[PDB]
RNA sequence: UAGACGGUGAGAGCCCGGUACGCGAAAACCCGGCACCUGCCUAGUAUCAAUUCCCGAGUAGCAGCGGGCCCGUGGAAUCCGCUGUGAAUCCGCCGGGACCACCCGGUAAGCCUAAAUACUCCUCGAUGACCGAUAGCGGAUUAGUACCGUGAGGGAAUGGUGAAAAGUACCCCGGGAGGGGAGUGAAAGAGUACCUGAAACCGUGUGCCUACAAUCCGUCAGAGCCUCCUUUUCCUCUCCGGAGGAGGGUGGUGAUGGCGUGCCUUUUGAAGAAUGAGCCUGCGAGUCAGGGACAUGUCGCAAGGUUAACCCGUGUGGGGUAGCCGCAGCGAAAGCGAGUCUGAAUAGGGCGACCCACACGCGCAUACGCGCGUGUGAAUAGUGGCGUGUUCUGGACCCGAA
RNA sequence: AUGCCGUGGUGUAAAGCGUGGCAGUGAGACGGCGGGGGAUAAGCUCCGUACGUCGAAAGGGAAACAGCCCAGAUCGCCGGC
RNA sequence: CGCGGCACAUCCACCUUGUGGUGGGUGUGGGUAGGGGAGCGUCCCUCAUUCAGCGAAGCCACCGGGUGACCGGUGGUGGA
């Protein structure tokens, strides 16, 4: 509900109150398990394809007379029983995005957030490093004075960049703006950590 | 915390496919189809009946044609305007189209189809002559 | 794609306010001498399409 | 996903081997032919259980009628008899006594003998 | 600001090529600026007049025959061709679905015109719940090659030693090939026939059975023999050893007795002398698209639900009300509307709305419940996702003609 | 005589009915009883039968033997009727 | 019929008194076309976790387990 914010090396300023309509929701879970195929369903490429047997080189003729042979009759040499023929019901390119509803991606985002805040997992900063300059190793430092976590996921202001840069190349650091956030990065991670900057514009942003 | 292995579908959601022609534990050889005629390789066309005159050509055309200039009203009961507005006052087409009773962009008709005990004053078009009775014995005015 | 509907059914059948499919009958159109008053009255008007042609009727008309 | 399929097709393919061991010709090298042999052999196996519940009866119910003519009664009054007298042994031992101890089972006819009604021939 | 990816003797941010990030161009090409240079303009304007002239010609229109429009010659407008006939310059002419009148709109028979859209032989940089050597391009390999055909044409098969070639010096048998010993290597249980090395199929050795028996070749009953472990005194060398036998137990085999008509497909019915299958390994058949259709499971919102193209973002995120479905029906329609069509009907019928489970009460009715307020606070609803079944249009489960 | 329709009792779980989803089938065979065609022949052919079995039913009997007689196999037992 | 295991329907009892569970009766459980229900094995991706040059996969053999598809252990071979 309070959520204190701190300072790159020193001590908390000042404090945000979390409104209770925003990261107090009771989590669905059947609706999270939905919002969450459904962005790694839009995730895909879908860049797989074969033949048919139309479309595999050559075989026009048919290969022998029907009758008087002893062979089994053919058709073609690119009969799908051929070595080398068409693929029957084989792959071709798809798109796998769904069509899941505005109310029910906001939703989902709201309730995994509220499970956050609810477990003291939403930390307030009031930028990553405190000069103008990127410097991974005291944005490290910096953020293990916060968790002792694996998953951290940064939201930072586009507009800040010594921050972005400062922890880019550290491992189980998700960085992305505070206009993108979505259920699936919220649930991968163990520490959400906004900026003051970017919190308000969250909360500004849902009123 | 909930994670990415605590997220389920609901119970009765996700339900299994059925793969057909793999085995004599499941449908078997002949995929549910069983024939040996035409339903076996081949689908059947719906307006087809065997051979005889169909249904579609043993019935008469229902008569008469369709007016090409029919204007089409959007329809509000006058029972309705006394739960949307029980205070009375002013009724105009936006004011509807704000309390959902009716649709953008049409042409309303007020009916008198229920109970109308609010003091209302509404415009509108075309109105009915069962709702300007019920509109002026609860104290108003409906004008076009 | 997108579905096409019949268009010989659906000069034919229609649907009610609770969504009976009604139909005209047969008989009528001419022939109407050696027909008495009785069965042209008994041929007028509408009749809902019957339970055993329900089924491939809603189809034609979807 | 292209999905190769010896993985899964081989593990039936070497328990009907297996239990093929011991046949002759292609009915232990053939998988197509010691699966049809397999079908036969189940079949035949659970037929066999249900016959040989008689089987053993007919083997049994056959010393038992060696015995008692040896001790001049018949299979036939030597069941009536030890019906008669409330002996509930079964077959099963009954044909087992006759081989191991031929005295008890001599004691067993004469309990059968005795209960036996006078006339055999007349009406209950 | 580098934890991209690959290499390196086995999972490397710190060993190598790189990566983040920055720096770089003689000349040619491309793009742009400024000059040269090149063109253009400096006499019209305004008012009034209706007197005249002009406003795209073998054209429009008309007719015949055709083509195309939702429109298959129809009552057939608008648009295009061929044949005949053939105007008018504004009071003109053409269109507004035969046509006429009024009215509105526009000025055909001259020309040019960017952007928004389509495509990828090719160049560069990336990517994959794509393939991994019968796959993926026909082509990882002489690949449109070898080969087949007079020709147009058709059209293959063929990858892997090891980290390093250190690819086995030397000796022996042999004409060689091939081997044996040595030696190399972590390993030749990796030796240019080379990673792993399955099955069919082919030998050699060994245990049991089999030369008087009629066998869908198995199954149940069952003796003996062979093998390897264990229970009771004995060889008690006794910790040993199990040394031999007796009992039990695995594993192999099966003298002998009973029972026993292959699998598939297709049929009234097949062991059938009906069909298909020599064998093994690998491959070979209900898929996908779509705000489609009907029905359901399930989730979100709810008298409302939901966006499409598009716009903005590093993405799966945020915008986007056009639209669609629900919201009142009845009627050929005009129309009227909780009703409405038919009808002369205040007749009946069709279709559509319509609560008594209930407190008080109102003329009340044996107590019953007809009508209406406050509810006693009656029991309902849609719509968007995603499953699944069927279905429509597509090759539509797969193979097959003449 | 049976059969058929109605009704009142009594009995009987997996009967009946309405409306949806998805079917398959629409070549039957022999046996009993009644009839047609045929020569009152056919392992003939065509109908009837709250008749039966096979189809799609294993097990026991009929020497063998889809359709006849007995009996309807959840699995195990070296029990019994 | 007897004794023992399993499954399904229904009824009777309860534990959040059907989303269900447990217990006790009775009944039922041949089956082609076909309908409904619930599962096994192969592969790829995501999250979590755990093995592996002190030997992964794949393969071979023996010993075991499950109501079925099938599984596990141990050893040999092998090299990610
Ligand atoms: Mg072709
Ligand atoms: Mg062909
Ligand atoms: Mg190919
Ligand atoms: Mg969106
Ligand atoms: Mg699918
Ligand atoms: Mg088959
Ligand atoms: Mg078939
Ligand atoms: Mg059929
Ligand atoms: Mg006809
Ligand atoms: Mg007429
Ligand atoms: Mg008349
Ligand atoms: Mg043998
Ligand atoms: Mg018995
Ligand atoms: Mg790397
Ligand atoms: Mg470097
Ligand atoms: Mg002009
Ligand atoms: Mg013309
Ligand atoms: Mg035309
Ligand atoms: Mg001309
Ligand atoms: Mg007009
Ligand atoms: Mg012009
Ligand atoms: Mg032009
Ligand atoms: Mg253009
Ligand atoms: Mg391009
Ligand atoms: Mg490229
Ligand atoms: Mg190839
Ligand atoms: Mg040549
Ligand atoms: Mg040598
Ligand atoms: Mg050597
Ligand atoms: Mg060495
Ligand atoms: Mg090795
Ligand atoms: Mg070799
Ligand atoms: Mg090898
Ligand atoms: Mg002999
Ligand atoms: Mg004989
Ligand atoms: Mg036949
Ligand atoms: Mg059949
Ligand atoms: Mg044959
Ligand atoms: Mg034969
Ligand atoms: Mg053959
Ligand atoms: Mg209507
Ligand atoms: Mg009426
Ligand atoms: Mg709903
Ligand atoms: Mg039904
Ligand atoms: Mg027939
Ligand atoms: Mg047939
Ligand atoms: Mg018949
Ligand atoms: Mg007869
Ligand atoms: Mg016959
Ligand atoms: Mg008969
Ligand atoms: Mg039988
Ligand atoms: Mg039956
Ligand atoms: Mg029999
Ligand atoms: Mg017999
Ligand atoms: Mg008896
Ligand atoms: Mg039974
Ligand atoms: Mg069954
Ligand atoms: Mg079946
Ligand atoms: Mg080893
Ligand atoms: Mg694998
Ligand atoms: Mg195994
Ligand atoms: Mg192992
Ligand atoms: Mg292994």
């Amino acid at each position: 509900l309070k959520i204190d914010v701190k300072t790159p090396a020193g001590k908390v300023d000042g404090a945000i109150e979390l409104p209770a309509e925003l990261f107090d929701v009771p989590a669905n879970i059947a609706l999270m398990h939905q919002v969450v195929t459904a962005q790694r369903a839009a995730a895909r490429q879908g860049t797989h394809s074969t033949k048919t047997r139309g479309e595999v080189s050559g075989g026009g003729r048919k290969p022998y007379r029907q009758k008087g042979t002893g062979r089994a009759r053919q058709g073609s040499t690119r009969a799908p029983q051929f070595t080398g023929g068409g693929v029957v019901h084989g792959p071709k390119p798809r798109d796998y995005s769904q069509r899941t509803p505005k109310k029910m991606i906001a939703a989902a985002l709201r309730g995994a957030l509220s499970d956050r805040a609810r477990n003291g997992r939403i930390h307030a900063i009031t930028e990553l490093v405190e000069g103008q300059n990127p410097s991974t190793k005291s944005a490290r430092a910096f953020l293990a004075s916060l968790t002792e976590r694996k998953q951290v996921l940064v939201v930072i202001g586009r507009s800040d960049e010594a921050g972005a840069k400062s922890v880019r190349n550290l491992p189980g650091v998700h960085i992305l703006a505070p206009d993108q956030l979505n259920t699936y990065d919220v649930l991968r991670a163990d520490d959400v950590v906004f900026s003051v900057e970017a919190l308000n514009a969250y909360i500004a942003a849902n009123t | 915390t909930l994670k990415l292995h605590d997220l389920r579908p609901a119970r009765g959601s996700k339900i299994a496919r059925t793969r057909v022609g793999r085995g004599d534990g499941s449908k078997g050889k002949t995929a549910g189809r069983g024939t040996k005629g035409t339903r076996a390789r081949k689908q059947v066309p719906v307006t087809f009946e065997g051979g005889q005159m169909p249904i579609h050509m043993r019935l008469p055309k229902l008569k008469g044609f369709r007016n090409r200039f029919r204007t089409e009203y959007e329809i509000v009961n006058v029972g309705d305007i006394n739960r949307l507005f029980p205070q009375g006052g002013a009724v105009g087409v936006d004011d509807l189209v704000a309390k959902g009773a009716v649709r953008k962009n049409a042409l309303v008709k007020v009916l008198g189809d229920g109970k109308l005990t609010a003091k209302v004053d509404v415009s509108a078009h075309k109105f009915s002559g069962s709702a300007r009775a019920k509109i002026t014995a609860a104290g108003g005015s409906a004008t076009e | 794609p997108k579905a096409k509907t019949h268009s010989g059914a659906s000069k034919r059948f229609r649907r009610t306010g609770t969504g009976k499919i009604v139909r005209q009958k047969a008989n009528r159109r001419h022939l109407l001498e050696h027909k008495p008053s009785t069965r042209t009255r008994r041929l007028d008007g509408r009749t809902v399409v019957a339970a055993n042609d329900t089924k491939r009727v809603t189809s034609l008309l979807n | 996903a292209r999905v190769k399929r010896a993985v899964n097709a081989h593990k039936k393919r070497r328990s009907i081997l297996k239990a093929s061991r011991g046949y002759r010709g292609q009915r232990s090298r053939l998988y197509r032919k010691a699966k049809e042999q397999q079908l036969h052999s189940l079949n035949y196996a659970y037929r066999d259980r249900r016959a040989r519940k008689g089987e053993f009866r007919k083997l049994w119910i056959a010393r038992i009628n060696a015995a008692a003519r040896l001790n001049d009664i018949t299979y036939n009054r030597l069941i009536q008899g030890l019906k008669a007298a409330g002996v509930e042994v079964d077959r099963k031992n009954l044909a087992d006594i006759a081989i191991s101890d031929p005295a008890a089972f001599t004691a067993l006819v004469d309990v059968a003998r005795a209960a036996l009604p006078e006339d055999v021939n007349a009406p209950s």
